[PDB]
């Protein structure tokens, strides 16, 4: 129904209750009410409409104060339909902000008060005044600075040819067309049209050209050279952007009293067994203590002492008291639950006293391992629910005990046929007798191998506090490493907070750009943290205040796992940080999750529809529900979520559509009167996760290709999840499916006439070559013509990717598809001119990725935290060192790949 | 390992893999029920919070309604304005009816959340029922592969009964 009965609080204690439209704003519905009110007893003693704002309880459980009376009352959604009318004034500026953050970081603020950890509540307090500091000392900042934080620059990674490039200004129709140098700078270009005029921004889109750079090393420029289309540009200066701006002494055993179970759910026939082991990120500090064999039940009794083989002393700073519940057919086995602790506290204090930790449900996988040290270290928050183990840690002293401070920890930690022994065995796992060898060397490995920290670092004797006070001491005097060896420090086999520390001073030196390609890497690693408070976490909100593009993909990388249980608080107290810190771009994420909320309601819709009408009954039924003015407003005019430089405009509701595929995601056009016909794809149903780390991988190659003057024309598109099994992919116009083109070089004669054929002839054989090498070394198979896409252009690219390394584990061959060798060789059965120029691109391609091999290893070594089953174990990390050759020589590798070439020529033939 | 000879291994390789790609299949089909219901179960909770904030204000309400009323009751009842007082009265008893319904409302979900909770709990149980089973038959398999792979089978033979 169009209307619904709203329930109404006066000040005066008098209640109304009266029917209103669900699309009617809150402006319109305070004046229906006053016009029934005065009907009402106590009117007299009213303020006027204006001295009152109204307050809902909205989906989150939360108090609500309705400031913008523009909103409809479906937009607001309150829980109940019941308003109260209370007085306006009162600090509204923190109230309004603190309710718009709950809605957009799909969590209320109230959940994080709730928990009474002073964690949480120390989290919010450094956090979100460091984040509205930077954001005062932002607005503080000239023009120049703020516009370098708004809209940074999209630079491209050379011959200097003639450009004819437009002009205009503000408000004015009258435009000045005038050439200039391919490697003049912007300063230049606007001089030369200041002259122009009397005789900076890409109109259409949040993308300007400014500092001292050449105008084709930009990326609208770039585009303008290759697709032929003149740039056309709106001189702007200061005026415009500012209206836009505006104790080691215990030496007693570990001890832990595994007192009781709770809400336990297992086959009473069978026993309950608890295992224990303490861990420093995937090593064991002493052996796994068990408990008795006590009967299935609900809530199992212990009360039951376990002893470790360490001395309270020897504990490191990140100990973890490992904990699984087994279900044993009393004298194979059932991991029931498991759960992680923290022995020592964010304060540094060791933990003491009865914890009642909510334990995780345990999964059953190839390493069917008893305890997860992996697993996160935080409390299961279905404690309704979730089963749970109630631990008590002893007392050790009168007062409570700290982990030595770094004065104090610095402290105590100040051959030649053997020297030759190093250099062998650093030259990837260390044996016990390597290990011992590589210890007793520490010295010369910080002099002679500052590059091989990680595996000193694990040599590391982290159960015996005297050697690990030796490490750190050398650790704060330590050379500064490469951001490729950072990046390794990163994983969760690096837990001291110290070498996160050291990791963060060395990533430091990143650029926005290349900070940009590790992004999604550097947010899954939080998912190692064990404190809400780290240096990752300050780093990457840093940088978020410092850059708006970086800030956005922040937002959605966060955003999209709010639904995970183990990430939600932490995520979320992240988002609300970023949020306080950044109110301009806050007013875009709410303009997208809301465009974004009616489509997956419109999919649902759609979804449905399709299961009852044929496609174009369901495709005008779709139509009708986006022609709705609370549609239509919240899906025209907002900033694209792929790329915020963009501006999605005007919803062309006659060319949407949706495709009839496997969840049937929504075709969504856009036309700009400004502006070419931008378009973006919502859908809903399965996680574009790993779509979206393929992607990143090939636009990584793209990039580092383009860095050795190799321009391969690739498509890198952009997908991005914003939640649970939902999110966006960029529309490429002009293009079709390999498949339903053989339904090729027809194609590309009826798009590229004259000698515009020879033109797409070297984009195809340009773009083959770069997604050839691509789809080999990432190992993605299931390669078809119903999954490769072409370009009116001649631009070849590969979409919807589910398979990764293998995983259909079995090799991946390179694959030469025989339509795709017969266009490389313009239709002739044998050109060796145009055929070997194309083996030469695939073997430069492969060459290069090579020699950032590594970097390829540590990125996907973080990625593991993701959680993706295609990319979960050291095997999976394997084959890229299989399929980039890595433990060979580059002339090893390059007649292998040779070889692995030829063959795939010859199979080519046999299909 | 129980049998000994190669097409008679092979042959419980595929049946053991057969039985194990179909339990697998139950425990995913049930995990998606788990991770269904646990984000049920914390829905139905956060709506239990909110039927509590909206009885709040509600009880608010209620509390602003007796201390202003008073100075009102006391001076319409003075000036013969005995309908005033039954107006406010009345405008009072319609408040309080209609706490009672989201009282109601609040104890409805009450009793949805007490029933999904023993649904969650019930699917576990049959979760930590299929887990040893489940566990057991990758085990099984496994050993079978590595027999025939020992005897030197061929991994065409070996991908034939797997697949
Ligand atoms: C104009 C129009 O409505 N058309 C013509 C083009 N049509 C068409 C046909 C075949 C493929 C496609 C198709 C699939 C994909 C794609 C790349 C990655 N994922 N996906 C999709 C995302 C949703 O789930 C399926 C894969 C894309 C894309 N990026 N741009 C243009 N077309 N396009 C598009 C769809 C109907």
């Amino acid at each position: 129904n169009q209307s619904v009965v709203v329930d109404f609080l006066l000040p005066t204690g008098v209640y109304l209750n009266f029917p209103v439209s669900r699309n009617a704003n809150l402006s319109t519905i305070k004046q229906l009410l006053w016009h029934r009110a005065q009907y009402e007893p106590l009117f007299h003693m009213l303020s006027g409409p204006e001295a009152y704002v109204f307050t809902c309880i909205n989906q989150t459980a939360e108090q609500q104060e309705l400031e913008d009376e523009q909103r409809r009352l479906c937009d607001v959604q309150p829980f109940l339909p019941v308003l109260r009318l209370v007085a306006r004034e009162g600090d509204r500026v923190k109230k309004l902000i603190n309710s718009q953050i709950s809605l957009l970081i799909g969590k209320g603020l109230h959940e994080f008060d709730s928990l009474c950890d002073p964690e949480v509540n120390d989290f919010r307090a450094k956090m979100c005044q460091f984040c509205e500091e930077a954001a005062a000392r932002r607005q503080q900042l000239g023009w120049e600075a703020w516009l370098q934080y708004s809209f940074p620059l999209q630079l491209e990674p050379l011959p200097n040819r003639a450009l004819l490039v437009n002009v205009k200004f503000e408000g004015s129709e009258e435009s000045f067309t005038f050439q200039v140098s391919t490697k003049d700078v912007p300063l230049a270009l606007m001089a030369c049209a200041l002259r122009k005029k009397a005789t900076l921004q890409v109109n259409g889109r949040h993308e300007y050209l400014y500092g001292s750079y050449p105008l084709c090393q930009f990326q609208y420029i770039c585009s303008c050279l290759h697709s032929g289309l003149t740039p056309h540009l709106t001189m702007v200066h200061s005026s415009s952007i500012l209206a836009m701006r505006d104790l080691w002494s215990l030496e007693q055993p570990f001890r832990i009293e595994l007192i009781q179970g709770s809400k336990v759910n297992a086959d009473e026939r069978m026993k309950l067994v608890v295992q224990a082991g303490l861990f420093h990120g995937n090593e064991m500090l002493c052996k796994t203590v068990s408990s008795s064999e006590v009967s299935v039940c609900s809530e199992p009794v212990w009360k039951q002492r376990l002893e470790f083989d360490i001395n309270i002393c020897d504990l490191p700073r990140m100990a973890r008291l490992c904990f699984a519940l087994y279900a044993v057919i009393e004298k194979a086995d059932c991991p029931i639950a498991w759960a992680n602790l923290m022995l020592f506290d964010y304060k540094d204090q060791l933990k003491t006293g009865e914890r009642c930790l909510y334990m995780w449900p345990s999964v059953p996988d190839e390493k069917g391992e008893l305890l997860n040290p992996t697993g996160t270290v935080r409390s299961n928050p279905n404690t309704d629910s979730a089963a749970a183990l109630l631990i008590c840690l002893p007392e050790v002293a009168p007062h409570p005990v700290y982990y030595p401070a770094l004065e104090k920890i610095l402290e105590l930690g100040r051959t030649e046929e053997e020297q030759l022994q190093l250099r062998e065995i650093l030259e990837g796992e260390l044996y016990e007798h390597e290990k011992d060898l590589v210890w007793k060397l520490r010295h010369e490995v910080q002099e002679h191998f500052p590059e091989a920290l990680a595996r000193l670092l694990l040599v590391t004797k982290w159960n015996k506090h005297e050697d690990v006070a030796q490490m750190l001491y050398l650790l704060c005097s330590w050379p500064e490493l490469p951001v490729l060896s950072a990046l390794e420090l990163l994983d969760f086999s690096f837990p001291d907070c110290h070498v996160g520390s050291f990791a963060i001073k060395s990533l430091r030196k990143l650029t926005d750009d290349e900070l940009f390609q590790y992004l999604l890497q550097l947010v899954q690693v939080l998912k190692y943290e064990s404190y809400l408070d780290c240096e990752l976490t300050k780093f990457l909100l840093d940088r978020a205040l410092a850059n708006r593009k970086i800030g956005h993909f922040l937002f959605w990388h966060l955003r999209s796992e709010m639904h995970v249980p183990s990430v939600a608080l932490r995520f979320g107290l992240i988002l609300e940080a970023y949020c306080r810190g950044s109110t301009h771009h806050m007013k875009v994420l709410m303009k997208q999750g809301e465009a974004l909320s009616k489509l997956k309601a419109l999919n649902d819709f759609v979804k449905l529809s399709s299961q009852k009408t044929p496609k174009p009954q369901t495709k005008e039924l779709m139509h009708l529900c986006m022609r709705q003015e609370a549609y239509l407003e919240a899906l025209s005019h907002l900033q694209s979520p792929l790329d915020p430089s963009t501006l999605l405009a005007e919803v062309c509701v006659e060319q949407c559509t949706f495709m009839d595929s496997k969840m049937k995601p929504l075709w969504i056009m856009y036309s700009n009167e400004e502006a070419g016909s931008v378009g973006i794809i919502f859908k809903n149903g399965d996680d574009l996760r790993q779509d979206m780390l393929t992607l990143q991988m090939i636009q990584l190659m793209d990039v580092l290709w383009k860095q050795e003057g190799l321009d391969l024309r690739m498509t890198p598109y952009g997908c991005l999840p914003t939640g649970d099994r939902t999110g966006l992919i960029e529309v490429v116009l002009r293009s079709d499916t390999i498949a339903n083109i053989q339904l090729l070089l027809n194609w590309l004669k009826s798009k590229n006439p004259g000698e515009a054929l020879d033109r797409a002839i070297e984009e195809f054989t340009l773009s083959c070559a770069g997604y050839c090498v691509a789809t080999y070394v990432l190992g993605i198979g299931d390669r078809h013509s119903d999954n490769i896409m072409i370009r009116e252009s001649g631009q070849l690219f590969h979409i919807d990717f589910g398979h990764f390394l293998g995983n259909f584990r079995e090799r991946v061959p390179f694959i030469l598809t025989y339509d795709f060798v017969h266009v490389i060789q313009q239709g002739k059965t044998n050109n060796s001119e145009k055929f070997e120029r194309f083996r030469g691109y695939c073997e430069r391609a492969y060459t290069i990725l090579r020699r950032h091999g590594l970097l390829f290893l540590h990125l996907f070594a973080l990625m593991r935290a993701a959680g993706l089953p295609e990319l979960s174990c050291s095997k999976d990390i394997q084959y890229l060192k299989d399929s980039l050759a890595l433990g060979k020589t580059e002339e090893e590798a390059l007649k292998h790949f040779r070889v692995k070439f030829n063959e795939a020529l010859r199979e080519s033939w046999k299909t | 390992v129980k049998e000994d000879n190669i097409e008679a291994v092979g042959k419980k390789l595929h049946e053991y893999n057969t039985q194990f790609q179909e339990k697998s299949r139950e425990y995913d089909r049930l995990y998606e029920d788990y991770t269904r219901t646990s984000q049920e179960i914390q829905m139905k909770r956060t709506a239990i919070e909110a039927f509590n904030e909206t009885i709040k204000i509600f009880e608010e309400q209620c509390q602003t309604q007796e201390r202003y009323s008073k100075e009102y009751i006391e001076k319409f009842k003075r000036e013969g304005n005995e309908t005033e007082i039954q107006r406010i009265m009345h405008n009072y008893e319609k408040l309080k009816s209609r706490i009672s319904e989201i009282v109601d409302s609040r104890r409805r979900l009450e009793e949805d959340l007490k029933k999904q909770a023993a649904e969650y709990r019930e699917i576990d149980k049959r979760m930590n029922s299929i887990k040893p089973d489940l566990i057991q038959l990758r085990k099984t398999r496994d050993q079978y592969l590595m027999w025939l792979t020992q005897k030197g089978v061929r991994q065409k033979k070996l991908n034939e009964w797997l697949g």
